[PDB]
């Protein structure tokens, strides 16, 4: 996943627009303080259920 | 010269099976409380619970 978070990529965050073309893979991967992830600000509805 | 026979003794069979006695009431009665197990439900949004 790089730098941006979960939320950052189901969202297509525009800082892993390079993570749009893979849709197969093993396991994700996460930097523990992703910087570049909800670029809009606000509160994801059920962030952690999702 | 007297005779023969086979035989079978007593104390040692009967401390055997009161071993034996002690070891099956103690595996049943070593178990404690039993708990209503069943598998509960969680809505499809919630199923961290789950």
């Amino acid at each position: 996943l790089g730098n941006c978070s979960v939320a950052g990529w189901i969202l297509g965050n525009p800082e892993c627009e390079l993570l749009i073309s893979k849709e197969s893979w093993s396991y994700i991967v996460e930097t523990p303080n992703p910087e570049n992830g909800t670029c809009y600000p606000g509160y994801f509805a059920d962030y952690e259920e999702l | 010269e007297q005779g023969s026979g086979y035989a079978a003794d007593q104390k040692s069979t009967q401390n055997a099976i009161n071993g034996i006695t002690n070891k099956v009431n103690s595996v049943i009665e070593k178990m404690n409380t039993q708990f209503t197990a069943v598998g509960k439900e969680f809505n499809k949004l919630e199923r961290r619970m789950e």
